[PDB]
């Protein structure tokens, strides 16, 4: 090599060995000896471990062979680039972009933030114990501070992926290249005088142009993000440093248009990836965000988790689970930060409640009946496990469930067996509840073929069904509690005053005053939740009626069309709902059900005798709609109004707004669904009157405002 | 044989400056290497690379410490 | 035109390299010689080529697919085909199609109860494929390849 | 397609 350095190493690259002896001869001579198919290895060695290896001189495979611009190649970090003002502002704006697409786009570290050298150069210094002199004060001052700042917001992140509340390398990306900083790296305080003092310079110093301006609010902006870790360390629930991140990076989205900026080349590169030790193969570096949105979205995540704490009852944190990652997936830090804001280092839930109390809080306020045991701390367990997997993604959320419904089922069984029935009524509860959002979360993955969607949206009906008898009979029971109270109050009027009555009357002041509270508030709880699961009810029944005129025309079918030769449709039926075949209450219906539920729905007539059916089954659809478009309107007039109105008891004080976005999504679903039932008519009879008719198939479209748990059953010509 | 090879640590020689030690997994027919805890070192520059595979042509030297060897 | 369908001969090495050079081109996730080695060494009846009888070299495969099985859990065995590939010129004429049907009746003459793979929820050509054959979505996993593509898990049941 | 995995 030309380099005087690679001639010095070359001499010493085995000096740590004394004497090395040429087996190539030896070890070809062996290789070729041995059979094709044998390999030699240490027999207790698993090939499959091999599976994970790099393989030199493989493009996508070996880290070295990477190609580098000269810039990149050398750029050292002690050089002080002209100009040093816009070389300082871009390097700290796409370092700020770098973080971003780390953590918003789901990038990786050493593509990201690794991929700056300057952040290289001071993590080196802080795993010995600024890094780098240029002799300018912008480089040395204002962005070693911002480099510092930088890598703080790192280690918190590692803190958070620590706690394992998210899948490490799918949520989030954190493979550090074997940094460790230990304790080396300093406070937060420490980073923010360091960052504070850059400011005070920068207000000092005399060139006024953009890229000073925008230079503050980098320092800023990096200051409020250090400021993240205030919710974790002192649960702090004050949006002062959230609110000014997004004032900040309101500021910048409007100065990029007005100035171009370049960091100097070298800077930003794969550097890190050829010369560090690197057990992964090469990895370009994806294309950054253009502005600073995504800490907005990010300072508006994290607003979102902090306002659980905000929460006065157990269906508050409960609807706030239900909705704050629901209409679309939530920034990676806010999704970590909720289940460690809401389960304490002390053990306790939001500082307030202990593990046993917060469980027994969502069975009093669902059964609205006053409470060390074994099944009560499995079960508090359980509702835990719940609320962290309301935080997961949009995938991970659907197999948490599967987990789930047989956990529940057996806890359920447990607590039947001992008979207790308002612990087993509130398992079988949450287990149905689950079943249900299993299976519709299905559709918005995409998981169910459109020939599937029978089987589902009527299995969904069927279970939407039991949940309603449940809840239907568990109100019953509740008014007629409220009415036993009522009866002892028109039994005083008619009394007189005697040692009768005032028997009557402590009986009916204490039922006033611990128990008529709570049932009012439960049963009008409850009249949500029948609103809510008959909507469910409805919408399935919609789609089943869509997918049975379907199959009327002779364009769909509950099984695979194509012709197979390994299975038959029954195995494939069993395989689809094999996760509900051991739950034992509601059991799932056999095969056999499912064939002769369709072959009713199926209008097998022809000519005038089919036309009378069919609409009466597209008149069903358009009529259901139109009241299921009225009970949500219902839902959404409880929502802005309140909980204290006398009639629907919600919870969504925390995510009123969310809520109603829901609601009116699904409200767009269902005249989606009516108006799609019309398209599918007025083709399918035109189609058959032409002999010459196109060959149609079925795709499960999501409406791009709607909600996709229930896509909509479209007609779509084959062509080529 | 080449069995007791396995497990022990060997220094592997490509074609251009870079040298791998690690040590070596298994081997296959045609000497193609699976070598763990890999040390790529480069002139002065030295970095691990962990579970690495050489193909064959790519092998230009194979060196064992005569020690270990002899061991 | 003339495709053969004739499995793996593990002897060969020209068999071996046209297979790697056949998958690294048309697969995004890179593999090593020991990835291969891992399948090809353990299960050589579990993979099958393609071969153009009339090609100016009929020897080199034009299609490959490469599988195991495993027992899952404790009950039951599981085939899983781990990669499949037919060259851009020879897509479209049932070639990948046929790789499947054999490897799977491999595979269930060898009392698999179940095949797996993993495609990307983009790959529409190998959804078609395998959905036609009967096999079925079963999961969704959020970034599973290295390209940042969500990946499906198609099952199909043969017991 | 057999995912790599380190
Ligand atoms: C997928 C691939 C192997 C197809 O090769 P092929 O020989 O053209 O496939 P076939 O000719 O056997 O097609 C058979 C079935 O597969 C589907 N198929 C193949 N190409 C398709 C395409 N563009 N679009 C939709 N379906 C397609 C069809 O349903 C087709 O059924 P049909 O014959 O009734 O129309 C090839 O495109 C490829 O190498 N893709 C990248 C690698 C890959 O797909 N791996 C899958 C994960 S293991
Ligand atoms: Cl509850
Ligand atoms: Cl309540
Ligand atoms: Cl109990
Ligand atoms: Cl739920
Ligand atoms: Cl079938
Ligand atoms: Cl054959």
């Amino acid at each position: 090599p030309m380099e005087v350095d690679s001639i010095l190493g070359s001499l010493s690259i085995t000096d740590d060995f004394d004497q090395l002896v040429d087996v190539t001869s030896l070890f070809d001579e062996l290789c070729s000896k041995l059979k094709p198919e044998a390999i030699v290895k240490d027999p207790r060695f698993d090939l499959f471990e091999g599976t994970h290896s790099l393989e030199v001189n493989n493009s996508k495979l070996d880290s070295s062979l990477i190609e580098l611009t000269a810039e990149e190649i050398e750029f050292d970090v002690n050089v002080a680039y002209d100009p040093p003002l816009a070389s300082v502002a871009a390097i700290a704006d796409r370092l700020l972009r770098c973080v971003i697409s780390w953590l918003n786009d789901y990038q990786t570290l050493p593509t990201t933030v690794l991929s700056c050298r300057y952040t290289e150069s001071l993590l080196s210094s802080l795993v010995k114990g600024s890094s780098w002199c240029t002799g300018n004060i912008l480089y040395d001052k204002v962005l070693g501070s911002c480099i510092l700042g930088v890598c703080y917001l790192t280690k918190f992140v590692q803190k958070l992926l620590s706690a394992g509340i998210v899948f490490e390398e799918e949520d989030l990306n954190f493979n550090n290249m074997g940094f460790n900083t230990f304790d080396n790296l300093p406070g937060q305080d420490v980073v923010i005088n360091s960052l504070t003092e850059s400011l005070q310079i920068l207000e000092a110093y005399s060139d006024d142009s953009l890229h000073l301006t925008m230079l503050k609010h980098i320092l800023k902006i990096i200051i409020c993000l250090v400021h993240l870790e205030d919710h974790l360390t002192d649960y702090s629930t004050k949006t002062s440093h959230l609110d000014e991140l997004i004032e900040n990076a309101n500021s910048v989205n409007g100065i990029f248009p007005q100035l171009q900026l370049s960091p100097p080349k070298g800077a930003f590169s794969t550097y890190i990836q050829k010369h560090r030790s690197n057990q992964f193969p090469p990895r370009k570096i994806t294309k950054l965000p253009t502005d600073y949105s995504g800490f907005i979205t990010l300072a508006n995540d994290v607003k979102t988790i902090l306002l659980v704490d905000k929460a006065e009852s157990a269906l508050e944190t409960y609807q706030f689970a239900k909705f704050f990652n629901k209409l679309e997936q939530r920034h990676v830090i806010a999704r970590i930060l909720f289940p460690l804001f809401f389960i304490r280092d002390d053990r306790t839930v939001l500082g307030k409640f202990s593990y046993t109390q917060f469980y027994l809080l969502h069975v009093k306020e669902f059964s609205a009946q006053t409470p060390g045991n074994e099944l009560i701390q499995e079960s508090s367990n359980m509702l835990l496990e719940w609320y962290q997997n309301c935080s997961q993604n949009t995938c991970r959320y659907r197999q948490g469930f599967n987990r789930q419904l047989i956990l529940w089922d057996s806890l359920q069984a447990q607590f039947e067996s001992v008979n207790s029935q308002v612990y087993c009524s509130w398992t079988y509860f949450m287990k149905l509840s689950s079943m249900i959002e299993f299976s519709l979360k299905g559709f918005d993955l995409d998981i169910y073929k459109p020939f599937e969607a029978y089987s589902m949206f009527w299995y969904v009906y069927y279970l939407s069904h039991h949940l309603e008898t449940f809840l239907k009979d568990s109100q019953n029971d509740i008014e007629s509690n409220i009415n036993a109270i009522h009866s002892m109050n028109k039994k005083l009027k008619k009394l007189k005053a005697g040692e009768k009555k005032d028997q009557l009357r402590l009986k009916y002041r204490f039922a006033m005053d611990n128990e008529m509270e709570q049932l009012q508030a439960t049963k009008q709880f409850l009249n949500y939740l029948l609103k809510e699961i008959n909507i469910t009810k409805s919408l399935c029944l919609i789609e089943v009626f869509q997918f049975a005129i379907l199959k009327s025309f002779g364009l769909i079918d509950n099984k695979n069309s194509t012709p197979s030769k390994f299975s038959n449709e029954r195995l494939i039926h069993n395989l689809r709902f094999k996760p509900f075949n051991s739950i034992g209450v509601p059991e799932l219906p056999e095969y056999e059900v499912f064939q002769q539920t369709l072959k009713d729905f199926v209008i097998e007539e022809k000519g005038a005798a089919f036309d009378i059916k069919l609409e009466r089954a597209t008149n069903f659809i358009e009529t259901e709609v139109r009241n299921v478009v009225s009970s949500i309107d219902e839902i959404m007039q409880g929502i802005k109004g309140g909980d204290n109105n006398g009639v629907l008891v919600t919870g969504t004080r925390l995510v009123q707004e969310l809520s109603l976005e829901y609601y009116c999504k699904l409200k767009h679903t269902s005249k989606a669904l009516s108006v799609n039932s019309k398209v599918i008519v007025n083709t399918l009879k035109k189609n058959i009157k032409n002999k010459d008719s196109h060959e149609y198939k079925v795709e499960l479209v999501h409406t791009t405002e709607g909600w996709n748990y229930f896509p909509i059953q479209t007609l779509r010509i084959k062509q080529d | 044989k080449l069995s007791d090879f396995i497990g022990n640590t060997l220094i592997v020689s490509l074609t251009e400056d870079r040298i791998l030690v690690g040590s070596l997994v298994a081997v296959d027919a045609q000497m193609n290497l699976l070598l763990d805890h890999v040390e790529e070192r480069m002139g002065s520059s030295s970095r691990m690379m962990g579970l690495v595979s050489v193909p064959r042509r790519s092998v230009k030297t194979i060196m064992i410490d005569k020690p270990v060897l002899q061991e | 035109m003339e495709i053969v369908y004739k499995p793996l001969d593990i002897r060969n090495e020209e068999q071996f390299a046209s297979i790697k050079k056949l998958i690294d081109a048309d697969l995004s996730e890179p593999y090593s010689i020991y990835v291969y080695r891992y399948f090809l060494n353990q299960w050589p009846e579990l993979t099958y080529i393609a071969v153009d009888n009339k090609s100016g070299t009929p020897n080199i495969p034009i299609g490959c697919i490469v599988c195991k099985m495993d027992p899952h859990r404790n009950v039951r065995l599981r085939g899983y085909i781990g990669m499949l590939a037919v060259e851009s010129t020879y897509r479209g004429h049932g070639i990948a199609k046929k790789l499947v049907e054999i490897a799977i009746d491999k595979m269930q003459r060898e009392h698999c109860d179940e095949i797996m793979l993993e495609t990307e929820v983009e790959n529409s050509a190998a959804l078609n494929l395998y959905e036609g054959m009967g096999f079925i979505r079963m999961k969704r996993m959020f970034r599973y390849y290295l390209n940042e593509g969500d990946a499906f898990k198609l099952i199909l049941p043969l017991t | 397609m057999l995912r790599f995995v380190g």
